[PDB]
């Protein structure tokens, strides 16, 4: 045997990305899980660098931000990379999880692989939280104090947990040098997550968009998928490259320039574009014990797709009704995110309220129905009976 | 049929099979994609390393 | 021929790919480097401070 | 104040990639030539087999 | 029949040699490729007749 | 994972009934052409699921003349996608050549496992 | 098979620490690689809660250390922990090298596992010097001095690198917020290196005190060397007990209690004991390029102790010669340590030049030509000729 | 890694000497008792590592009968190890057992590689 599968080291290396074999047949979607390899690489290079020039104590969070930007060598590369990234970071993972779930990958026998992906997932949301308040602007000293406040309403333990999480009695100085120190570790707890979550796939390979086995027509990786990946990795660093020189402030929130002030409320306190449909259904639910279960129990309700889908096909390739379902999951996920950053107004809160209860009818009671109707309809079309 | 009859391939075939016609013009594009790859690639890592030199208003100082 | 010239040697191969790149670099950033000018003149600091000359 | 130093960085990237990014759909669809244009035919075995 | 290898097969002396004159004359012009940017021994470089 | 018997058992009540089967067998028709899995070169028993205990069973029991013409359908299938194109209306399956050739050593492999755990839960009595 | 056997996870914890053939007859030194992976753990995990009250400003550095100490509840627990264990951390290290090279394992088939642990040993010094910096005492600020000096020395490249790694022209304050941010990093380099470690170890096992084979008599690893390893892991913490609590100040120096001052210099500076052996061999030297290049090839010496062995017996079980020089090593490395804490003065310069000569004819002149006298000896002692 | 060939070349020059052989001998054997492999009951072959591809073949090559008496020898030491004892004197090896058993096995072994690589680096002219 050659030396790539004879070392110790390098046949990790060739049993992953030289002559893993991968399927005939997958098309551009299956190159959005690459991409968040490059991500999160990105994300943890221009932060170390970012961290040589930064004071976390509260008198001092808004003025190395600016002494980064105005004072540092290329300083603003730095930061417009690590602030556009992070919502390019979202941007394919929403696109990666929503492939998953059309060719329905969560079923047997990959359903490991899908729960170690829901960990990453609320991993990452608590990174971007986490990190958006270590600017300490006007946005960042609000959203702290709407979040840590609804661990209060938790009977006989509330205002011993957050007088744990602030150190104090409000968002104080011990809030913002915990936030940092947090804020330097998940990301190296998410990076041993993705380790674990590529030994899964070793051991059963990827899909196919036509849902059968693929074990008849198989390609190795080399020379083929990775010239298949550098197609999409040029365009992900050419549309990183129209934000961060062109319009490096579209995707952000003019209140962030201003410091923050513990005694002049701001006229509207709206969160970063992709923690809006979460922000929703929070405010959806009038009591903040029942606010609070619902929120979290909306990323945890993924957990319950592997045993709701009645169906004998995998994927919706061939599925004509759970394809229309498909669709109208996706665009109430648009309208969710819309409400979360308009006010608490008519009709914008039975409008929070109905598409919040489709977000919960889709994984129990629209997939398991319709799933079933197929079954049927896929048998009494064939047998003469 | 039998398996000594290929099926024909001359929709997509050449009219003149030199050799060298296309072993030119596929090491002058991964040429060019390998140049332009090392050309922007040390600017990248020249960037992060200009950062953790003397700042601007250290230099104020000096 | 052409292909043997400097297209077989992959120790060219590295270093063509690598010697073209430093004078890449230099014939390019001059050429941005005056077509940025050119394309903005009157709203400089060197065109208002030879105005500025009384 | 770096408005005017970013536009000008900001067409020695978008220059660079844009031709990079075009010349990897020429390099793929070369490679994956071969893999695009194979052919398959079932002569069915004997009928013991 | 007797004559010269150590752990390396010497029959390549010369089979080994003058390409790695042009791999260090791709390495080192590797090294002609990230000195960029850095100004301190620049010299070394920017003496060159075009541009 | 909602049984052949089960599937068969709701099935066989529709297509007896002489009223529910002038309702549900049009809509089961369009289904079919709108699922277009006829135009890729495939039967609706190449589309199932094969990676559980009872599916393994049912593909070692059928016959080897079946057995090799379905792994020829598969591969001109996964060919068929990765060029993008349509197989032509010479090599499409009709309407009468698609029957369940995995349906009968299915519900048998099914039965025998409906008596092995009926088995070892039970409560015999003296 | 069983369940501990048959997951994905729980097969690497079985094939690891339950059911590792290990040999039968290993005595205690096999312990010390084991408390290496609780030193670690503990370093790590009073690091992130002293990380929440540390400020890395250089007019903040020296009382967020001070307020860890006074106002921070247990804070004098977290601190003395991280600063005692860091000594107990290389009190190990120091021993699990020196079994390495009396069994002499660094031998085929274990050559890549002597490799990645001499990579280990040159990143772990790297942390203890990028942390003691971070308290700013005084000790703290004439340490980073003398060794960032060190690299101007380089010729043509010299001062563009030391103000690099200065960001400024002396040792000022983007110095140490530099300082920290790569305190923060390189643990967790180290540990994605024991992870490599590990796995080559498991393709070959374990050595023996007799050198020979022992894949004829094996135990696994389940309640024979987990039950023999709690007996020091409970000596470990009872040791790390009586100094935290009974002498928490014996190992430091009281000048790192005096606020880092650039215009008054100490009549000494000398570093913590565990980098002594190092700094005699760097004052020996008397030129700042042949004196940087000497202390450097004095940890990358070991790579060249695989192929300077020319015995055929592997360990100094059975030599009688190879043991007698594997004590005179161990107690040069001990009056090399105690030279590094004098003055420059005679004869404390021409000991530290004998004795770091012996450092490196030992790897060099004294293995080869004793390991070659005992083959021969061997041999004429039985072969009847 | 020495080499037998070696050893045995400068051996036999200290042996066939008899001015050397007045000077090293007793060296030798003061070595080897201080070595004391013999009172954990085991020969000088037996101390040899393994784990080369000329060790692996000499092995092979070794006959049944020596080759089940030598795993004894290795399992007996082990256990004398591990309960921190030694045997008694009436389970020693004594001056006269202790023969080289793989020696001639290992000389030529190592003869016929140093005869694959010499005529695979070779330079015969016309
Ligand atoms: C933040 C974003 C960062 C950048 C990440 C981009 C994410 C891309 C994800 C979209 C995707 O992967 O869907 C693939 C879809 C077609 O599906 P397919 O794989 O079956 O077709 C392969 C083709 O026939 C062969 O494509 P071929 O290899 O021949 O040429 C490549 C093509 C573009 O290459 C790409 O990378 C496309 C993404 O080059 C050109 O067209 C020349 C243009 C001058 O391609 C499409 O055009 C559909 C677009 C609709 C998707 C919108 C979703 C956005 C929310
Ligand atoms: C700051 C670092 C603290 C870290 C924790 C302590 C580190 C311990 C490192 C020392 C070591 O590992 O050497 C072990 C060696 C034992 O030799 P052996 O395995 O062949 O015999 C096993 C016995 O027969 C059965 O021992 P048994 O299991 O029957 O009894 C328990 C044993 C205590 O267990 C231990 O952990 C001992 C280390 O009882 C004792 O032996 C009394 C000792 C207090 O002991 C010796 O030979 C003594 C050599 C002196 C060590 C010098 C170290 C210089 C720094
Ligand atoms: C925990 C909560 C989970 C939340 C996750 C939900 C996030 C939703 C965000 C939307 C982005 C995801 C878009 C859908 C991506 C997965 C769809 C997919 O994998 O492919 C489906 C389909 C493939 O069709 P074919 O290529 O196979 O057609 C060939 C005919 N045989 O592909 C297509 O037909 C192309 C259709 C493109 C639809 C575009 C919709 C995206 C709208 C984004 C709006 C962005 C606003 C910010
Ligand atoms: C998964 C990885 C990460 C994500 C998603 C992430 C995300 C973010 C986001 C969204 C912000 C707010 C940016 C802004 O609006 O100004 C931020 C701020 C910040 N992050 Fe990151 N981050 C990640 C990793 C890291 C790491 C490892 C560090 C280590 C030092 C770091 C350092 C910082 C710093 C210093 C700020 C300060 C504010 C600023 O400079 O903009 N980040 N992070
Ligand atoms: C940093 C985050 C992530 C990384 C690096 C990552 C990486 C990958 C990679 C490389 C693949 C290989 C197939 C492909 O490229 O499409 C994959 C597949 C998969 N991922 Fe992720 N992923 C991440 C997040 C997630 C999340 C958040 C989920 C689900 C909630 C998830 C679920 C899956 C599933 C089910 C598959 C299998 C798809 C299939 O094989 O058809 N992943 N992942
Ligand atoms: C292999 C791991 C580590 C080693 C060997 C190590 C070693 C040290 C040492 C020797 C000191 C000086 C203590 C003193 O004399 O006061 C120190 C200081 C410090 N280290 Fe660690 N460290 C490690 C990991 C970490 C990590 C991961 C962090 C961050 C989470 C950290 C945070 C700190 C802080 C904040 C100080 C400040 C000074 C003090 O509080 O004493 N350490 N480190
Ligand atoms: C954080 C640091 C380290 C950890 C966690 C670690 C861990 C381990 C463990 C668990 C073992 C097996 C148990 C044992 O043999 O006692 C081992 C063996 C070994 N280690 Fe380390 N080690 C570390 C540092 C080092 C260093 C610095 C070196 C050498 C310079 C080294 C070289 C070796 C060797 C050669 C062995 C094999 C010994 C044998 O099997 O006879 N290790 N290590
Ligand atoms: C030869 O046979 C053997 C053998 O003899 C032995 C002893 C062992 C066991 C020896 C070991 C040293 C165990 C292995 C070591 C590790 C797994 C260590 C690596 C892991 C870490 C360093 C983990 C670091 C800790 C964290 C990342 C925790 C982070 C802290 C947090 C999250 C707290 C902050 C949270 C809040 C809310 C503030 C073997 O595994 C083995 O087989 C090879
Ligand atoms: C489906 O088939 C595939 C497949 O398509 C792909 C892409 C991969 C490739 C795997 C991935 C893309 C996974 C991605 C892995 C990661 C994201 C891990 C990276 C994690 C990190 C923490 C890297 C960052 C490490 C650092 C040390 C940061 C650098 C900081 C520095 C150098 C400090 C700078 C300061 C100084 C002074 C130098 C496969 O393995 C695979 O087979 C399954
Ligand atoms: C009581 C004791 C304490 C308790 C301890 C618990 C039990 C202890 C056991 C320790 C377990 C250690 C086992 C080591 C391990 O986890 O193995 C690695 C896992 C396998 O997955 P992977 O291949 O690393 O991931 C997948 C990786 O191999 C992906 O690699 P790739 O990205 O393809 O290549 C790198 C990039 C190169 O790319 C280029 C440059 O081309
Ligand atoms: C770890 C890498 C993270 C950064 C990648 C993010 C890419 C998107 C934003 C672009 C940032 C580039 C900043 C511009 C710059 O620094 O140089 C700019 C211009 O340089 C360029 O144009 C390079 C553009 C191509 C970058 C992408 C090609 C990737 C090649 C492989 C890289 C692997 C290491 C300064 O130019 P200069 O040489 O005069 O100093
Ligand atoms: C799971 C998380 C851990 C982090 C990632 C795990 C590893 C992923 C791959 C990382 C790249 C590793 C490629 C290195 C290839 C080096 C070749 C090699 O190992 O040769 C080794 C010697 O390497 C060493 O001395 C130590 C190198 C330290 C490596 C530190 C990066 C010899 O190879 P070998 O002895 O098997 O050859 C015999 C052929 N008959
Ligand atoms: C971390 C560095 C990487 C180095 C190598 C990794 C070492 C492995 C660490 C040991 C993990 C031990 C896991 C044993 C239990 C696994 C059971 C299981 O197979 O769960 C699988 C999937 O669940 C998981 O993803 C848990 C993964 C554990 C990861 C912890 C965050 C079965 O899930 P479950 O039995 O709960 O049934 C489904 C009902 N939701
Ligand atoms: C599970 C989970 C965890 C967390 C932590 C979480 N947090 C939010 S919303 C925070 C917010 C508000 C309410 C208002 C303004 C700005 C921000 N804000 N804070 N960080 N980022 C990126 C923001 O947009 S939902 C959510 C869900
Ligand atoms: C490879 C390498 C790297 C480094 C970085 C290194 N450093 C030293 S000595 C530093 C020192 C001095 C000279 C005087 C007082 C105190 C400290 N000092 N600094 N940190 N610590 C724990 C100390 O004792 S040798 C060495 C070798």
């Amino acid at each position: 045997m050659a030396f790539r599968k004879s070392n110790v080291y390098l046949s990790l290396v060739n049993s992953y990305i030289i002559d893993s074999p991968q399927p005939s047949s997958i098309n551009y979607w299956w190159n959005m899980g690459s991409l968040l390899g490059l991500c999160l690489v990105i994300q943890i290079v221009t932060g170390i660098f970012m961290a040589m020039h930064y004071s976390s104590n509260i008198e001092l969070a808004f003025s190395s931000v600016e002494h980064i930007m105005r004072d540092v060598h290329n300083g603003y590369i730095l930061r417009y990379l690590h602030a556009n990234g992070a919502s390019f970071f979202f941007m394919v993972m929403f696109m990666h999880m929503a492939k998953g779930l059309y060719y329905g990958s969560y079923r047997s026998p990959r359903v490991t692989l899908w729960n170690v992906g829901v960990i990453i997932f609320i991993l990452t949301i608590a990174t971007a939280f986490l990190g958006y308040c270590c600017v300490y602007g006007q946005m960042s000293h609000w959203g702290a104090t709407v979040i840590t406040n609804l661990f209060s309403a938790i009977p006989f333990v509330g205002n011993d947990i957050v007088s744990w999480l602030w150190g104090g009695f409000s968002v104080s100085n011990p809030t913002i040098q915990r936030f940092f120190a947090l804020h330097y570790l998940v990301p190296f707890i998410i990076a041993a997550m993705v380790i674990m979550h590529l030994m899964a796939l070793h051991i059963h390979g990827s899909s196919n968009p036509l849902g059968i086995t693929g074990n008849l027509d198989r390609i190795p990786m080399h020379s083929y998928f990775i010239f298949k990946d550098l197609v999409t990795v040029f365009l992900f660093m050419l549309i990183l490259a129209l934000f961060v020189f062109y319009s490096p402030n579209t995707l952000g929130h003019p209140d962030n320039y201003i410091p923050g002030n513990p005694l002049v409320t701001p006229a509207s306190i709206v969160p970063e574009w992709y923690l809006l449909p979460f922000y929703a259904i929070l405010r959806s639910i009038p009591d903040k014990l029942l606010g609070v279960i619902t929120m979290f129990a909306a990323i945890l309700v993924l957990l319950v797709l592997p045993f709701t889908d009645r169906s004998v096909v995998r994927g919706n390739t061939f599925k004509v009704l759970s394809k229309f379902f498909f669709f109208i999951f996706v665009f109430n996920f648009v309208l969710l995110g819309q409400i979360g950053a308009c006010h608490v107004e008519v009709p914008y809160v039975l409008m929070g309220q109905i598409a919040t209860f489709i977000y919960f009818a889709y994984f129990l009671i629209i997939v398991p129905v319709i799933s079933t109707i197929e079954n049927v309809l896929f048998y009494i079309g064939r047998v003469n009976k | 049929k039998s398996t000594y009859r290929t099926p024909n391939f001359d929709d997509v075939l050449k009219e003149n099979n030199d050799a060298d016609k296309g072993r030119s013009y596929a090491y002058f594009m991964v040429g060019a994609m390998g140049l332009l790859s090392s050309a922007g690639a040390k600017s990248t890592v020249e960037t992060f390393i200009s950062s953790m030199t003397a700042t601007a208003d250290v230099l104020a100082m000096a | 021929s052409l292909y043997k010239t400097f297209f077989k040697r992959n120790a060219v191969f590295v270093g063509t790919i690598f010697a073209g790149a430093f004078v890449f670099q230099t014939v390019f950033d001059t050429a941005i480097t005056s077509w940025y000018e050119n394309h903005n003149k009157g709203k400089l600091w060197k065109d208002v401070k030879a105005r500025i000359a009384a | 104040p770096e408005h005017d130093e970013r536009k000008r960085l900001g067409l020695k990237t978008v220059i660079i990639l844009s031709s990079l990014y075009l010349l990897s759909i020429w390099v793929k669809k070369f490679k994956w030539a071969g893999i695009k244009t194979r052919k398959f035919v079932f002569n069915p075995p004997k009928p013991r087999k | 029949t007797g004559l010269h290898f150590g752990r390396l097969s010497l029959r390549s002396l010369t089979a080994y040699a003058p390409n790695l004159m042009l791999w260090g004359g791709a390495s080192m012009l590797g090294l002609f490729v990230f000195t960029e940017g850095w100004p301190k021994f620049q010299d070394t470089l920017y003496k060159k007749i075009p541009l | 994972p909602q049984s052949f018997t089960s599937i068969a058992r709701i099935g066989d009540y529709i297509l007896k009934s002489p009223v529910l089967s002038k309702l549900c067998v049009p809509v089961a028709n369009q289904f079919i052409n709108l699922a277009g899995y006829k135009k890729l070169g495939l039967k609706f028993d190449d589309l199932i699921a094969e990676e559980n205990p009872i599916m393994q069973t049912a593909l070692r029991r059928l016959p080897e003349d079946e057995s090799y013409a379905r792994a020829y359908r598969i591969i001109r299938a996964h060919q068929t996608e990765l060029t993008h194109h349509l197989l032509p209306r010479n090599e499409w399956i009709k309407a009468q050549e698609d029957v369940p050739y995995l349906l009968p050593y299915i519900l048998e492999a099914e039965a025998a496992a409906k008596e092995k755990d009926e088995l070892d839960n039970i409560e015999v009595s003296k």
